[PDB]
RNA sequence: GCUCGCCGGAAGACCAAGGGUUCCUGUCCAACGUUAAUCGGGGCAGGGUGAGUCGACCCCUAAGGCGAGGCCGAAAGGCGUAGUCGAUGGGAAACAGGUUAAUAUUCCUGUACUUGGUGUUACUGCGAAGGGGGGACGGAGAAGGCUAUGUUGGCCGGGCGACGGUUGUCCCGGUUUAAGCGUGUAGGCUGGUUUUCCAGGCAAAUCCGGAAAAUCAAGGCUGAGGCGUGAUGACGAGGCACUACGGUGCUGAAGCAACAAAUGCCCUGCUUCCAGGAAAAGCCUCUAAGCAUCAGGUAACAUCAAAUCGUACCCCAAACCGACACGGUGGUCAGGUAGAGAAUACCAAGGCGCUUGAGAGAACUCGGGUGAAGGAACUAGGCAAAAUGGUGCCGUAACUUCGGGAGAAGGCACGCUGAUAUGUAGGUGAGGUCCCUCGCGGAUGGAGCUGAAAUCAGUCGAAGAUACCAGCUGGCUGCAACUGUUUAUUAAAAACACAGCACUGUGCAAACACGAAAGUGGACGUAUACGGUGUGACGCCUCCCGGUGCCGGAAGGUUAAUU
RNA sequence: AGGACCGAACCGACUAAUGAAAAAUUAGCGGAUGACUUGUGGCUGGGGGUGAAAGGCCAAUCAAACCGGGAGAUAGCU
């Protein structure tokens, strides 16, 4: 049964990467939430 | 020629083609074609705008001469070519200069035809000249509202218009629908009826060539659900209101017309 | 033309392996670990200068780093650069 | 190690995606592995991924994204021009063999190619943000020419049979060879060459386009395959030396022909249809500003250059998506016998026996087989089973929209051997002989090879479409015309859609729709068009305006802000 | 020629019996040149989308997705 998580890098880092976010205000707010949290991982980007 | 095919098939029985041996069985001239891609009836914000638009066959745009301002070079008919933009038949010209144009196949156009354009040019079929220029009681087609524009009304298969009146800076012409309209007399036209006239004896015949022409199914508002349509619900087949849009305007005769700037140049309303 | 400082900061060492072995008794080819920014140019003049010898060809290659565990903690080794550099027949390097 | 069994259009081989060391070697067996484990995709250590020509990067663009100015918007921001990004598409170049425990079109061996610089001598109009050409394009169908590949014969090597026979019309194996370069064929497309002029191609153009005029019928472009070379080479069945039993080193015959043949190539071709079928760059070409005897261009020759990143392994799966060593997952490769076949059966190459076993042979459950007599009596219902099942030929009703119905129904033949005919009809096609504008040419010729289908005669069986495979049929009737779509996961239908019909709106800055707007769709469309609503092929058809809507009217009554 | 026929791949899901499986199995079943199917990328966003219309689908969630916040909502009820 296809499931529904059917990874591709490219659209990954399109959707959720760092430029992304960065690209527009609320990604960027997001951004510094994860920031201000401590997470080590601030985005999907490898 | 309309052609009823034979019914060796469920949905090809019903089926009449139209059928034009004149016209061009090849590639169309390059030079004037270019790129045009499909809506899918969606604008810019990416939502659907109009409905039952979608997919169909890859179309390219030919790029017809609407304005027709080749004044004083005569020009011959190289061939008539199916554009699949539109429901007429278009023309590849050839310009003494030798430039070549599309232009709207008239009535009785065929290959060989001469044709100009210009005040001096001669009141006779594909020819274009002002409507001042242009004898009242003649039909003509292609024809412009603005001065310079380009030729907007009478372009389909087989449309064409009537100069009932020159009165002063302005004709009356009389629309297909049956509007009679004031247009400024410099304004221009094509002699003639445009060409493609038995256009409307064809029947497609089956779903699937509505598909082909780039048009999805169309879903009843009655059969929907109140959430979805005013005309939804009911229990078995219930329809105990007036007639409207799924966005809840009157259908069935209610006028819609608002334009207060152009209403002096309409001289009638159809009926 | 390579400033002679970069060229030192270039060769990090030779390797020790069997197919290391193999390709210099057989041919006449020495495995360098380099620098993960030096490229072939620069790897090459540097054997030239450094290691007083002729270079037909360099290849490279990135090795990438094996991931450990030490203990219950998770860590990954470095990534870094080998290279291939066959010299010239008759080329005896010490 | 020897047997057995399973897959074999896969359960084999190669990739993409995704994973990210799972690869190889040594070592260990606590945990993990549904048992044991000396084993492992587990632990620990070490090793392993080599590119000018493969891919990315790079040049070009699609859908789309971002978007200087700009327009719009309380703010945030939206749209969008110039632009700039964006492959899933276009754009230069490599093949064969050998090698590692683990990489290889990347290493080595051989033989190639590409496109840049730089320098050269030789020549002499070069030059773009611009013009033109090209790239550049659909579906279906039909062949013909080919090859991949396979079969047989020939050849070469080996063999002479654990049991009757087996020196022959016997048995086993092998019989392979690239890109490149030369040739330019089967075939496809197009008339060429020169001269003159011209409101066209935002300017110019020697280019394209268009007009004339002259002259010659061959000119050019394209093009699979074959042939030659590449190749005195490589590889080569197996023989022979060493042996850490893993392998290593030497050596090496023949290496032809015919037939058959793709869904691959010629073919981005041809024929045809309507539903009328990307873009831009690379590439060719034309000039402009310019420069002017310099640069630049093309000409060969020399040299330098091709960086960077990826390259292990899995990839229909125990490594990806499914919590698991648990269904899903795009592309490429496609042997033999039978067969229409990529179905099916048995096999090859190759890969596996699915990580608990051993017994027993109760009930009951699951999945199968057979069943006297009856044959739907079962049951809500013939549910399920059983049955039918192929090719050829004969034959086939009502009704019909004249196409259908129809594989209607129902029947007959079917194996093997021999003869017709030591293999026919056909297909292919060598020598020889003749012609020739000479070649991959044309005629004639028929050797050899292959090879159905039929008829007649015989013959075995209970049975010859013998297995796998492979329609049940007919009669009346409701609904829906039909092919389609639908409740992912209890509903596939009479529901939706449909072609068709009707009403209604809409004159273009259209109606309408998304948008505080700008704008966008509608549509680069223009009433033979577009929108909305209902009905729903086809046939015969299809009173009431009082009520509520809508349309038109505006004499009077009433009536806002305002005053 | 065909939204033509029989029929593998491929797409589906009418009947049947039966966790390896949070919808599968086997045996049969429908379509299979088209209103087909499929890979890669793109766009449409929550009273919004999309919808051959079933209130279907929008990350195992839908008569108004999920995450966080108002928030210790309110609860004559248990």
């Amino acid at each position: 049964m296809k499931r529904t998580f059917q990874p591709s890098v490219l659209k990954r880092n399109r959707s959720h990467g760092f430029r992304a976010r960065m690209a527009t205000k609320n990604g960027r707010q997001v951004l510094a939430r994860r920031r201000a949290k401590g997470r080590a991982r601030l985005t999907v980007s490898k | 020629a309309v052609v009823k095919c034979k019914p060796t098939s469920p949905g090809r029985r019903h089926v009449v083609k139209v059928v034009n041996p004149e016209l061009h069985k090849g590639k169309p001239f390059a030079p004037l074609l270019e790129k045009n891609s499909k809506s899918g009836g969606r604008n810019n914000n990416g939502r659907i705008t109009t409905r039952h638009i979608g997919g169909g066959h890859k179309q390219a745009y030919r790029i017809v001469d609407f304005k027709r301002n080749k004044d004083g070079i005569p020009a011959v008919v190289e061939r008539l070519e199916y554009d699949p933009n539109r429901s007429a038949n278009i023309a590849l010209v050839l310009y003494k200069d030798g430039e070549r144009r599309y232009i709207l196949a008239p009535k009785g156009l065929k290959a060989g035809d001469q044709i100009q354009s210009g005040v001096d040019a001669a009141i006779k079929p594909g020819n274009t000249l002002p409507m001042r220029n242009i004898p009242v009681g003649s039909t003509v087609h292609n024809v412009e509202m603005k001065p310079g524009k380009g030729g907007q009304l009478a372009r389909s298969a087989g449309t064409y218009v009537q100069i009932v009146a020159r009165d002063g800076a302005y004709v009356t012409l009389r629309l297909r629908s049956g509007e009679m309209r004031k247009v400024e007399a410099d304004c221009r036209a094509t002699l003639g009826e445009v060409g493609n006239a038995e256009h409307m004896l064809r029947v497609l015949g089956k779903a699937g060539a509505a598909r082909w022409r780039g048009v999805r199914p169309t879903v009843r508002g009655t059969a929907m659900n109140p959430v979805d349509h005013p005309h939804g619900g009911g229990e078995g087949r219930n329809f105990g209101k007036h007639p409207v849009t799924p966005w809840g305007v009157q259908t069935k005769g209610k006028k819609t017309r608002s334009n207060k700037r152009t209403d002096k140049f309409i001289v009638r309303r159809r009926s | 033309m390579i400033r002679e400082e970069r060229l030192l900061k270039v060769l990090r060492a030779p390797h020790v392996s069997e197919k290391a072995s193999t390709a210099m008794e057989k041919s006449n080819t020495i495995v360098l670990k380099v620098a993960k920014d030096a490229t072939k140019a620069e790897i090459k003049a540097a054997v030239q200068k450094l290691f007083e010898v002729e270079v037909e060809v360099v290849n490279t290659l990135v090795v990438k780093g094996k991931v450990k565990r030490h203990g219950q903690r998770i860590g990954r080794r470095s990534d870094w650069k080998k290279a291939y550099v066959t010299l010239k027949e008759g080329q005896n390097l010490d």
